[PDB]
């Protein structure tokens, strides 16, 4: 039995964590959640006890203090089509990896901003993307960059991806200008597999992809360090307007908790829950307002539980 | 009759430039073309091209090979506003059918400096520039474009929560200009929300104004929504009334001399050019003829993608525009 930190977070965060607990309790998942909320440095000490956290969304910045104190250098989001949510594009399956401001006024009216690229962090993220591509049987990593305009900085990032690619010759290495990438994403997003990029483009690409599979409410993410992993939804919106109205979409949180389960090597539980949420999402009556449905999160969770077959304390294939 | 500097450009440039000149003839557009070559010399642009453009004020540019020759034109004429109207095309189905967006991109500053430093070994800093003047100028342009093109709505795209000083400044100048033109409805939206909303429902957007790096990416995202650079018009507005309208697709060397090329992007850039110089009635006729031709689908060239030669596609447009 693994102990996993749970950060309820703000807005829809707490009501979704209750739904996660309920699903886990029904699935008989051998995980115990210890809830955690200067006080925040003491909260971080508590979080540091367990190597895995599942957290709702929040809000010098708490979410960034979190990733600093746990040294979570890799952000990963998983954009995958759900067949029951029909969008303009089908059969997308993308892992977006990216590394987790410096301005001044020179003379009046003139602002300068500095973007930092380092060899050390580029190599670390590239290794992460290639290890990830290998561990999960993915065939390709695409480095996304703007090296044509920013020759030294995105050039250095690209060069580090190339060094790492050389140690994974069995993984196709592709590199693509960020502009062409967004063009390719809205016309043939099926070509993509693992994407790795510096922080700024990940903002654009994360939200393009999330939109391609149906919205951020469907998309799970995680932050990884060498020892700690934190599992969350892809976007950091807390849903404060849509809170306690039984209207938040549970899909991304459930899918985050499945990719937390696989990380804990509870594959049979993760597969069972995940197939249950995908099968529930075939019924348009289980869709919540943000993806265009008229269902409530309660109905959706109840349907997910109905699709999880549990026999003698353990989740099974339907 | 108005003289327009025509830069054929490389590859299919001469071919699609011929098609546009033919179509404009059939439409009896009051346009005469001063053809100029612009291949860079010494680093400068030829005397004979620079004089025409300073005098003619209007320029139409085919695709160029790869200092960049486009970079010289931008520095030379101070082309500070990059304008891209993106409109879904009937008969050229993409999964996005109600896109009607104009992106307006600040085109002089940002990270196109090329300013970059090795701080210590293994650590690079790239430098992005934003100025009060350029931000004011691009915002004034976006509102004027709105007024002259019957656009209701300008959206400023930014990350002013993250980059308080640089994007905050750009945002502050858009707002100041918006106070002087309540004519046009103004709102502002985070880059990330724009990207999401762009793929989920691009029909909500009207005119988008943005700094250089965002515009470079969103103007290509929008072009992707409607079918690619082969059907996207594009304009660069500069100082002293000069405006260069351009293909942004490649030279397509693989097919350069085979009557196969697609002149739509250039043609709609030319239509953009007519509208910029007040010739709306001719722009409307020429645009209708081209859309009617794509909707019919009998004469589509290979990339749109029919089984037809540039010639036949061009001939059909000439046919249809002679009937008004």
């Amino acid at each position: 039995r693994h102990t996993v930190t749970m950060i309820p977070g703000d807005g829809i965060g707490p009501e979704l964590m209750l739904h996660v607990k309920s699903v886990f309790r029904h699935a008989c998942v051998p995980v115990d959640f210890e809830e955690v909320h200067e006080d925040i440095r003491n909260a971080i000490m508590a979080i540091r006890r367990n190597r895995v956290a599942l957290k709702g969304n929040i809000e010098k910045s708490r979410n960034n203090i979190l990733r600093t104190s746990l040294d979570l250098y890799a952000n990963v989001i998983h954009c995958k089509s759900l067949p029951g949510v029909v969008t303009r594009h089908k059969d997308i399956d993308i892992l977006i990896v990216r590394e987790n401001s410096l301005e001044h006024e020179s003379v009046a009216g003139v602002v300068e901003s500095l973007k930092i690229i380092t060899k050390a962090k580029s190599l670390r993220i590239a290794e992460y993307a290639f290890k990830l591509a290998q561990e999960s049987g993915r065939k390709k990593v695409t480095a996304v960059h703007k090296a044509n305009i920013m020759k030294l900085g995105d050039g250095l990032f690209l060069q580090c991806c190339r060094e790492v690619a050389a140690r994974y010759p069995q993984i196709t290495f592709e590199n693509m200008i960020v502009d062409n990438t967004t063009m390719q994403l809205v016309s043939r997003p099926q070509q993509f597999d693992v994407m790795v990029m510096p922080n700024l483009y990940g903002n654009i690409v994360n939200n393009v992809c999330a939109g391609l599979v149906g919205g951020p409410g469907l998309v799970a993410g995680a932050n990884y360090g060498h020892v700690y992993a934190v599992f969350e939804t892809a976007t950091r919106n807390t849903g404060k307007s849509i809170a306690n109205k039984n209207i938040a979409n549970p899909t991304a949180t459930l899918l985050a908790s499945c990719m937390m389960l696989d990380h804990l090597k509870l594959h049979s539980y993760a597969t069972s829950i995940r197939k249950a949420v995908l099968a529930s999402m075939d019924n348009e009556n289980m869709h919540t307002p943000d993806i265009g449905g008229q269902g409530t999160t309660s109905e959706a969770i109840q349907d997910v539980i109905r699709h999880i077959r549990v026999i003698n304390g353990r989740a099974v294939e339907a | 009759v108005q003289t327009v500097t025509l830069i054929p450009g490389d590859g299919i440039g001469p071919e699609i430039s011929a098609a546009v000149m033919k179509i404009f003839d059939a439409a009896k557009a009051p346009i005469q073309w001063e053809e100029r070559n612009v291949t860079a010399i010494q680093w400068m642009i030829p005397s004979e091209a620079k004089e025409s453009m300073d005098k003619n004020k209007m320029g139409l540019k085919g695709p160029l090979k790869t200092p960049s020759m486009n970079l010289l034109l931008r520095k030379t004429f101070d082309l500070y506003a990059n304008v891209r109207p993106c409109v879904s095309i009937e008969g050229y189905k993409t999964p996005y059918t109600d896109v009607n967006i104009v992106t307006i991109r600040e085109n002089t500053e940002g990270e196109y400096s090329g300013i970059e430093h090795v701080i210590v070994d293994g650590v690079v800093a790239s430098i992005k520039l934003i100025t009060e003047g350029a931000s004011k100028r691009i915002a004034e342009f976006a509102f004027e474009y709105a007024r002259n093109n019957h656009r209701s709505n300008v959206t400023a795209v930014h990350k002013a929560n993250i980059m308080r000083m640089s994007d905050g400044l750009f945002l502050q100048k858009c707002r100041e200009v918006a106070e002087s033109c309540k004519d046009i409805k103004f709102n502002e939206m985070y880059l990330d929300t724009v990207c999401l909303n762009m793929v989920q429902d691009p029909s909500q957007f009207d005119v988008l104004v943005m700094p250089n790096l965002y515009g470079d990416i969103l103007s290509d995202l929008c072009a992707g929504l409607i079918g690619g650079l082969g059907v996207t018009p594009s304009g660069n507005i500069g100082a002293n009334g000069v405006a260069i309208f351009e293909s942004v697709h490649g030279t397509a060397p693989d097919i350069a001399g085979k009557d196969m090329a697609n002149p739509t992007a250039l043609l709609l850039s030319a239509v953009m050019m007519l509208r910029h110089m007040g010739l709306f009635d001719h722009a409307a006729r020429i645009e209708a003829a081209c859309f009617a031709t794509i909707k019919d689908g009998k004469s589509l060239t290979k990339d749109l993608g029919g089984n037809a030669k540039c010639s036949d596609f061009t001939e059909e447009i000439c046919r249809r525009v002679k009937d008004l």
